[PDB]
């Protein structure tokens, strides 16, 4: 019944497609099981979310500038005058059964977008992921990078409130028309005139729900594919080699593992979007170039770009009649960031003259320079992003405002080179670390004190040993070492039973057998795969 | 006193015997151990 | 053949941790002799229908938490989870009762900003329920950690420290019930 | 010593505590301004309202 | 770098010029020394810029001197 | 009445005039003038616990009241009876008017209190950062009349808004949204402090992708 | 609206939306994680890259 | 350990009779009576004292002689297994960190803080009490 | 008792109605509303990137990353009290651009 029936749908799609092969090709495929190579799906399964509820907003989203006066039923703006997106915005959360809901997981789904692609981006530069034959996929993870930001800031400054569109006219409106010769020109083409005019929504929902996504939809599945068919990258480890793959088949294990994982995500986000309040358009209101309100942050990846803002100084040029004015600094800011991003692995190549294939990974410590590079990249980040809430903290946290603003600007300099610093010295520090257990074996904590009075701290060695005793000092392999005896094994198991009352002895007894034989013959396993090769 | 400068990270390849308030003094003047115990006292 | 240094050291701690209750008694007896002969005053009536059977719980939680050191003193795992299991839910049951004191005494205008008698009353209880909540924690931890290896003398001193830390929270509780609801 | 985890909490809660009172100075008012002593009710937030006095405390 | 140095040489870039670290400090003193032109009014501000500068400037000038004397490599 | 007036000179005379003067004329970088600031002033100043200050800096804390409320109608009788000024409204019962001060269009209220309030005092009355050290507080603890005088009188960096720039039925108004927007609750789950991006940017980094980093952990592997 | 009988109810309906969703799909999410990592066998695979 | 619990009982003796006398003096001829504070807090005192000399007063009468409580004992007397002593963590410094987190919050009055500072705490108390309990990892 | 500490702008000396000034709102930086009004301090400051305005010197910058001040309005009074405009902005307003001054 059941099985015939697959037989027969199997034997009926082989006989027409022939897919067999191919089929076959893809459930033995092998990828490694490390916990950081899962930090890319969040972002897939982050953009999958998006689109689902993206596609459920745009039944019921009107986003024209047309304005009118407010009938619905929330209260406290009865009679104002606002823009028809502002007051679609307000019918979903308000007028639609379960509208809140949707739009809040769309907006968290958003911000988890973001931070995934940049703990992804995090894994990717620190493990030297990037380096060839994989220099490409970096720079489409760039530019999804880009689009991302784009694409979440137009999304949120599409209902027409006060506080996007605070956001829009500062950023969007006045940097673009400070730009040199073409800045005006460029602001005219995109608004159809000046601020605000009547097609900026229109055209920006346009760009959000279908252009914008369809490029970074392309994108993925490029990115995707590079994945597929370059083979993922490994950490170095035992059977580990660089023409190999050590993990798992995609049937059944990863298949299960990426599913359960795309489960848990959608979970975790659809509690934040009804546990947690996320941009309460209602009490901001619409939008009016008469009014604001103090805080005015972006969503969080852009932040860093505000930050900028709020600490370059007011350096202006006037020559022969004509502004430079202070944004333009911001302008070509994002643009030098942006393009050491992408250009980052044929930097690399340049000043390291490493142009080697490399499918085994780097572990951070082992590249202090890079790994420095990247704190201090960080480093400056963060300075950034809490630079564009100085307001926030100075209110919240006791700091003049003045004040926090010549500290974002003083340890702009300053905090990157102390956080190089400290990285490097760091990154050499485990390095040491690491060797010390090579030499010694692994510090068991247990000290012993001898018939003469010596202290002596009891030592695990991790290979063969002397006539005297001392171990054979261990060949770093790239991988990293134990440093405590339990996990190593020492501590063993409780016992088994439920929580509360044992099992039989003998059931504990066979259990335990064959946990013990099954470890030994896996690590057995991987040890003759790595003699013969 | 009766170790290395510095001490090693468990603080002593060995130990003395310890028989009074000055072990280490007793360590290193073992002549003057006898002196110790019969001058004490004024 | 040797002092277990792990119970010294908690000893050591429990004794110093008796002080921090010498300081909120101290506020509470400087409060009642200014009290004026109205103590507790009014709108504030402790009820000991409540008071003492959450009194009791806690008490009897001891001997339970005994329990759990004389199986762990045995060796055996599974009669020490399970003693300490019904102990974190006899404090459990302590902290809500506690909560729900509080919550009549608050309805009825007895409040840290209403009184000084407020006051000390609500700093003196939540320090020692803040105490109790601590040694829920404790419980916790300890458990998670007996399923985590063996049950090892090491593993089992952990459980006898933990339980001299939940014998001190009763007594100090049994101090604070004597003075607050009969030495009023 | 008895405790080697125990004795690194001591220095590290030492070192964040110092760095917590002392931060009071980077307010606006600043810090603690009612003499190490700290007698009551001048340390009340009737007569001491500023952070500088909290950040002492804790 | 040598092994002796840095342990895992060999499996990464271990070793930055020490032009480019002199000669950014430089040029972050510099940075610091022309956030002093700008609009605020007050100089709490410009003796802090003064201080981080000199502090930057006296640990490049340390470093330098003692590469030359030959006391650190 | 000429028993309130000596009762709040009395409690003046030990508690304002080291910085205010004996005469209500100011003491010179310590305190100012106090002649033709009204009962409104005084009652703002003094049943928000700002007054008396305690030091000089860049803005005076509120804090608990020194003083009760006959003890503060004293000291604002006081006050008016040098040089007058806004006094605090009452109501029938001749108590300071609470309720009565609730106005009745709150959608007016809100457009007024975006146009004149959020910029220092923020969407829903949260607080904002001023200058250097200076701040516009959150607005969930005033009373209707502490909200009513705090326009009337201006305080610290605060503009004054007159019966005459803010009529009282606007006014009333306004104190309608402030104390809406301060009990309602939020809508979508936990309302965060209602300063939008920041603390939701901070939600997400420590809430949703530690959530989500850790489960990577269970499901992955180490090494 | 403000002040009024179902007010606080009304506060609930979007939280016990997520609640009951979130959960829902973040349970079924643990129990193919705990039945990969207890039913499923535990397998080592090797793929030559051939790249 | 005799010596040990000796001390502290010769402490507790102190204690006890200043408790005592303070508060008779205090109650006879002093303003307003016994002075309940310093009564309090040398009461509290005699039992800080009390407690831990009796715990080692019943330490000492179960176990015989060690080798540092024995006049003339050799140094190869205390021959062998000490016991367990850490070798590293960077747990400490984490848990100060939380707890320092959570007394920001507590100082400036933000109870989002407060709750993430005591979570904080509840989390790196935890990464220390099981740092040499974990098993290794199952796959 | 603040008049004699106003500095006047060249060519906007007669802008103002007494001890009533009038300045543009839209701050010069990058266009928010600049409207945090310190009435003790007369600063104006820029809730969107922290500029601060001198009213009493022709809301000349004095903190953040605008260069330029806010334009002045000149102001009057009409026949029956009323405050009218006395003509226009003698700059332009708002943000910067290359084809500006
Ligand atoms: C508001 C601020 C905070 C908000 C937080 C909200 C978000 C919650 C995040 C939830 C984390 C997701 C984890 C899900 C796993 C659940 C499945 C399970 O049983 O895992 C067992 C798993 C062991 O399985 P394994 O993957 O084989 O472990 C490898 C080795 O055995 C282990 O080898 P090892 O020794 O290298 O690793 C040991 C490691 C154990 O910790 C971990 O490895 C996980 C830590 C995740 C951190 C995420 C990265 C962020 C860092 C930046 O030690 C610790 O660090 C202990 C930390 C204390 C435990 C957590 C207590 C929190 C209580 C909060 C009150 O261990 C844990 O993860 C236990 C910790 C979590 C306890 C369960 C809590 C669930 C409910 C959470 C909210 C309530
Ligand atoms: C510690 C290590 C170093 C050595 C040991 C100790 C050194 C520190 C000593 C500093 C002493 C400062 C004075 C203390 C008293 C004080 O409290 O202040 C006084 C008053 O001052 C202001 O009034 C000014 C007048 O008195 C008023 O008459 C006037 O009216 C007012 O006018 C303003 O205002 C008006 C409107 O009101 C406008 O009309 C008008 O135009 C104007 O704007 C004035 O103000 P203004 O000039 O703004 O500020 C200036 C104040 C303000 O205080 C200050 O010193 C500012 C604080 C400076 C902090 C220094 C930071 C150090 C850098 C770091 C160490 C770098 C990192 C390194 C760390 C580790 C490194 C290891 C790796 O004096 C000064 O700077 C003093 C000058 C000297 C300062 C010292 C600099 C040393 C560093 C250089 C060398 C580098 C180091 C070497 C490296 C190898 C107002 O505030 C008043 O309220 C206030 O009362
Ligand atoms: C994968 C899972 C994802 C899902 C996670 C979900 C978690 C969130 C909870 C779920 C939501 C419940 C369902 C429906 C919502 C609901 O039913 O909600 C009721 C109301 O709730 C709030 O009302 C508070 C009062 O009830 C009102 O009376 C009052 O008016 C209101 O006042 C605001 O409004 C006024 C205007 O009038 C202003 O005057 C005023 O100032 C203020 O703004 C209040 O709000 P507020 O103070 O915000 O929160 C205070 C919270 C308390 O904090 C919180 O729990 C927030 C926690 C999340 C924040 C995370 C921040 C992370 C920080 C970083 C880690 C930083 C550190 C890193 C750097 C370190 C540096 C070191 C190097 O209350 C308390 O329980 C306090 C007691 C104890 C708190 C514990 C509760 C739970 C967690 C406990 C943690 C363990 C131990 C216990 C802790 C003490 C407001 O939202 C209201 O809208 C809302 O209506
Ligand atoms: C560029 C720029 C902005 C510069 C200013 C930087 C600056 C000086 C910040 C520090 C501010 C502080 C902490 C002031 C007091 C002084 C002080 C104690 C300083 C530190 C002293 C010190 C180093 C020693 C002690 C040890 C130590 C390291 C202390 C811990 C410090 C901690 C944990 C403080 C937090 C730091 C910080 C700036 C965090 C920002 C948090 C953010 C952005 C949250 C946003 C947010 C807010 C603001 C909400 O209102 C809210 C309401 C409801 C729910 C959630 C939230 C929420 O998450
Ligand atoms: C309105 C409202 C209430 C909500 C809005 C809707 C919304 C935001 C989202 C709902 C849609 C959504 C994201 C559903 C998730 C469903 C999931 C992920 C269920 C999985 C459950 C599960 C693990 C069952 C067993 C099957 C297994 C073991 C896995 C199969 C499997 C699955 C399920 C994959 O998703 C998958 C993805 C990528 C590669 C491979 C796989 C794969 O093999
Ligand atoms: C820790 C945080 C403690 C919070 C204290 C708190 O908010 O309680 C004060 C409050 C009394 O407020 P009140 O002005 O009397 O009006 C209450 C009207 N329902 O209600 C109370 O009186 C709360 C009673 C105290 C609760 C226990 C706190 C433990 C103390 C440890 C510090
Ligand atoms: C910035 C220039 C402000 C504007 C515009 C408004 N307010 Fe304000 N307000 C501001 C400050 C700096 C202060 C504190 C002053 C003090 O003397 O300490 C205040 C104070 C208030 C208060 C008192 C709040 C209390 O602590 O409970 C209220 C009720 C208040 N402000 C309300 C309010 C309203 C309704 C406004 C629009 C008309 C308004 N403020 C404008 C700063 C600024
Ligand atoms: C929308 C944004 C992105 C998505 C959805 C995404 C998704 C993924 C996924 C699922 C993988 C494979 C699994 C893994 O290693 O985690 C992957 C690999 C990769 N990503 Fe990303 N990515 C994004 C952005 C980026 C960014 C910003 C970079 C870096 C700039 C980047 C570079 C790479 C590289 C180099 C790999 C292959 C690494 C390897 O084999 O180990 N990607 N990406
Ligand atoms: C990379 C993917 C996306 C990101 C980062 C993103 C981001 C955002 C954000 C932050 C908002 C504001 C949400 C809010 O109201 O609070 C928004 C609004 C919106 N988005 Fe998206 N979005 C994405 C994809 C999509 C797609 C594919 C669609 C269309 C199917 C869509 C449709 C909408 C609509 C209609 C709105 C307006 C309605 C509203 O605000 O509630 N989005 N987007
Ligand atoms: C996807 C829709 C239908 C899914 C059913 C196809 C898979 C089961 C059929 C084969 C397995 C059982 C043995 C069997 O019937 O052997 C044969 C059927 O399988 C084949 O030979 C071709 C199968 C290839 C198609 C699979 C493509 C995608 C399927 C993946 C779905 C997860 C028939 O056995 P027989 O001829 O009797 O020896
Ligand atoms: S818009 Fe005013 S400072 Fe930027």
């Amino acid at each position: 019944d059941f099985a015939k029936l697959a037989a027969a749908q199997g034997d009926a799609i082989d006989s027409r497609y022939h897919p067999s092969a191919a089929v076959r090709r893809q459930l033995n495929k092998v990828f490694p099981t490390h916990w950081s190579f899962l930090l890319g799906e969040i972002a897939l399964y982050s953009f999958i979310i998006l689109l689902l509820t993206g596609v459920w907003l745009t039944l019921f989203f009107d986003p024209s500038m047309a304005h009118v006066t407010y009938d619905g039923v929330y209260q406290p703006l009865r009679g104002v005058q606002m823009s028809r997106a502002y007051e679609t915005a307000l019918d979903i959360s308000f007028e639609v059964r379960g509208g809140l809901f949707v739009r809040q997981v769309h907006h968290w789904a958003a911000l988890m977008f973001a931070a995934s692609i940049m703990v992804h981006l995090a894994r990717i530069f620190f493990t030297g992921a990037f380096r060839r034959p994989r220099e490409a996929n970096w720079v489409i993870g760039s530019l999804l990078l880009i689009l991302a930001m784009f694409e979440g800031f137009f999304g949120y400054s599409l209902p027409d409130d006060l506080l996007s569109g605070t956001g829009i006219r500062a950023a969007l409106s006045g940097i673009t028309m400070g730009i040199p010769v073409i800045g005006t020109w460029m602001h005219w083409a995109l608004f159809g005139g000046d601020f605000p005019g009547e097609i900026l929504i229109p055209r920006l929902y346009a760009l959000h729900i279908l252009l914008i996504p369809g490029i970074i939809l392309a994108l993925i599945g490029a990115h995707l594919a590079l994945v597929w068919f370059q083979k993922h990258t490994q950490f170095p480890g035992p059977g580990r080699t660089e023409t190999n793959v050590v993990g798992v088949r995609v049937m059944p294990v990863f298949a299960v593992k990426s599913g359960a994982f795309f489960a848990m995500i959608t979970g975790v986000l659809g509690l934040m979007g009804g546990l947690l309040t996320i941009n309460p358009i209602w009490n901001l209101g619409p939008y009016k170039p008469s009014q604001v309100s103090a805080g005015s942050q972006p969503d969080f990846y852009m932040m860093w770009t505000d930050g900028l803002i709020r600490l370059w100084p007011a350096w202006e040029f006037y020559p022969f009649g004509h502004t430079i004015p202070q944004g333009v600094w911001v302008a070509v800011g994002m643009g030098l960031v942006f393009a050491l991003l992408i250009a980052y692995p044929f930097i690399e190549k340049k000043v390291t003259g490493d142009d080697a294939h490399h499918n085994l990974l780097q572990r951070p410590r082992d590249v202090p320079v890079r790994t420095a590079i990247g704190s201090m990249a960080i480093a400056l980040y963060l300075l950034l992003t809490f630079a564009c809430m100085n307001d926030i903290i100075a209110l919240k946290f006791h700091i003049s405002l003045n004040a926090t603003t010549w500290i974002g600007r003083i340890g702009m300099v300053v905090l990157p080179a102390i956080v190089y610093f400290v990285a490097y010295r760091w990154a050499i520090s485990l390095q040491r670390s690491d060797r010390e257990v090579l030499e010694h074996g692994v510090e068991t904590g247990i000290i012993k004190r001898l018939p003469h009075g010596a202290y002596v701290e009891l030592h695990q060695p991790l290979g063969p040993v002397d006539e005297h005793g001392h171990p054979i000092p261990l060949e770093y392999a790239g991988a990293p070492l134990p440093k405590r005896m339990n996990k190593l094994g020492s501590g063993g198991a409780p016992g088994t039973g439920s929580f509360l009352f044992p099992d039989p002895a003998v059931e504990h007894e066979a259990l335990t057998e064959a946990a013990h034989a099954s470890e030994h013959k896996s690590l057995t396993a991987l040890k003759e795969h790595q003699d013969r090769i | 006193w009766a170790t290395s400068c510095p001490p090693p990270r468990h603080n002593f390849t060995e130990l003395p015997r310890i028989r009074s308030e000055r072990p280490a003094f007793e360590l290193h003047y073992p002549h003057m151990v006898e002196r110790m115990r019969a001058e004490a006292h004024v | 053949n040797r002092p277990n240094m792990v119970s010294v050291g908690t000893i050591v701690w429990l004794s110093s941790e008796l002080m921090f209750f010498a300081g909120l008694f101290a506020m509470y007896f400087t409060a009642r002799a200014q009290a004026g002969g109205a103590w507790p005053p009014e709108p504030t009536e402790l009820n000991l229908a409540l008071a003492v059977p959450v009194t009791l719980v806690l008490i009897a939680s001891s001997f339970t938490c005994q329990m759990g050191v004389f199986a762990a003193e045995r060796g055996d795992v599974f009669g020490l989870r399970r003693w300490y299991v019904i102990t974190f839910l006899m404090g459990l049951f302590f902290v809500l009762g506690q909560g729900y004191e509080y919550i009549h005494l608050v309805e009825h205008g007895t409040t840290i900003p209403g009184s000084a008698y407020g006051s000390v009353f609500y700093l003196a209880t939540g320090f020692h329920g803040l105490h109790v909540i601590g040694g829920l924690v404790a419980f916790v931890l300890l458990l998670a950690r007996t399923k985590m290896s063996k049950f090892t003398p090491a593993q089992a001193t952990a459980a006898i420290v933990v339980s001299y830390y939940w014998h001190f929270v009763d007594i100090v509780w049994i101090a604070l019930f004597a003075t607050i609801y009969f030495v009023r | 010593v008895a405790f080697p985890r125990l004795n690194a909490l001591s220095f590290w809660l030492f070192l964040f505590g110092a760095l917590i009172a002392i931060a009071g100075f980077i307010t606006p008012g600043g810090a603690a301004d009612f003499g190490w002593t700290a007698y009551s009710p001048l340390t009340d937030a009737i007569h001491s309202p500023g952070a500088g006095g909290d950040l002492w405390i804790m | 770098v040598d092994v002796e140095d840095v342990p895992s040489a060999e499996w990464g870039w271990s070793h930055m010029p020490i032009g480019v670290m002199h000669i950014g400090g430089l040029l972050s003193a510099a940075f610091l020394l022309v956030m002093m032109r700008g609009n605020h009014v007050g100089h709490v501000e410009d003796w802090f810029l003064i201080g981080f500068a000199a502090v930057i400037v006296a640990l490049v000038g340390r470093n330098w001197w003692l590469r030359r004397r030959g006391w650190i490599r | 009445q000429s028993a309130l007036l000596r009762t709040g000179k009395q409690l003046f005379e030990t508690s304002c005039v080291s910085c205010h003067g004996a005469n209500l004329q100011g003491v010179p970088d310590r305190g100012p003038s106090l002649i033709g600031t009204g009962e409104a002033a005084v009652y703002f100043q003094v049943s928000t616990g700002r007054m008396p200050a305690m030091r000089g800096e860049a803005q005076a804390p509120s804090k608990p009241p020194h003083f009760d409320e006959s003890q503060i109608d004293a000291l604002g009788a006081y006050v008016q009876a040098n040089g007058g000024g806004p006094t605090v409204p009452r109501d029938d019962h001749g108590a300071v008017a609470q309720e009565s001060l609730i106005g009745g269009d709150v959608a007016r209220g809100g457009d007024l209190f975006r146009l004149n309030c959020a910029s220092c005092h923020n969407f829903t009355g949260k607080g904002g950062a001023l200058s250097s050290g200076k701040y516009a507080p959150d607005l969930g603890d005033a009373n209707p009349a502490q909200i009513y005088t705090a326009m009337l009188t201006g305080p610290q960096n605060m503009p004054k808004f007159s019966d005459r720039q803010l009529t009282p039925d606007e006014k009333r108004d306004i104190v309608a949204y402030v104390r809406e927007s301060a009990e309602t609750p939020s809508y979508g789950g936990y309302g965060l402090g209602g300063f939008g991006p920041a603390p939701e940017g901070m939600a997400m980094w420590i809430i949703g992708m530690v959530a989500a980093i850790g489960v990577a952990m269970w499901i992955g592997s180490r090494a | 609206p403000f002040g009024s009988e179902g007010e606080f109810l009304y506060s609930l309906a979007t939280p016990l939306y997520g609640l009951t969703f979130g959960l829902s799909i973040l349970s079924i999410g643990i129990g193919a994680v705990l039945f990969q990592k207890k039913f499923i066998p535990e397998e080592i695979s090797v793929q030559d890259r051939h790249d | 350990m005799h010596i040990e619990a000796r001390l502290f009982e010769i402490l507790t003796a102190f204690f006890a009779l200043a408790a005592v006398v303070y508060a008779v003096l205090t109650a006879m001829f002093a303003t307003g009576g016994v002075e309940w504070a310093g009564t309090t807090a040398l009461v509290l005192t005699t039992g800080l004292t009390l407690i831990t000399g009796t715990f080692f007063r019943f330490v000492a009468r179960r176990l015989d002689t060690r080798p540092e409580d024995y006049e003339d004992a050799e140094i190869s007397d205390g021959a062998g297994e000490l016991g367990f002593f850490a070798p590293h963590s960077w747990w400490p410094i984490l848990i100060s960190l939380s707890f320092s987190t959570a007394a920001v919050g507590a100082a400036l009055w933000l109870p989002w803080l407060i709750a993430a500072g005591v979570a904080f705490v509840i989390t790196s108390v935890c990464g220390l009490v099981f740092e040499y309990y974990w098993g290794p990892e199952k796959h | 008792a603040d008049m004699h500490r106003v500095i006047k702008r060249k060519g906007q000396e007669s802008f103002n109605f007494g001890e009533l000034f009038a300045y543009t709102k839209v701050c010069s930086h990058l266009g928010c509303p600049s409207s945090l009004y310190e009435q003790q301090t007369y600063r104006i400051l820029c809730p969107c990137h922290q500029s601060q305005f001198d009213a009493l010197e022709f809301a000349k910058p004095i903190f953040g990353p605008a260069a330029r001040a806010l334009a002045q309005l000149p102001i009057t009074i009409d026949e029956d009290g009323y405050l009218v405009a006395n003509g226009d902005f003698v700059e332009p307003v708002g943000p910067a651009f290359w084809e500006r001054k």
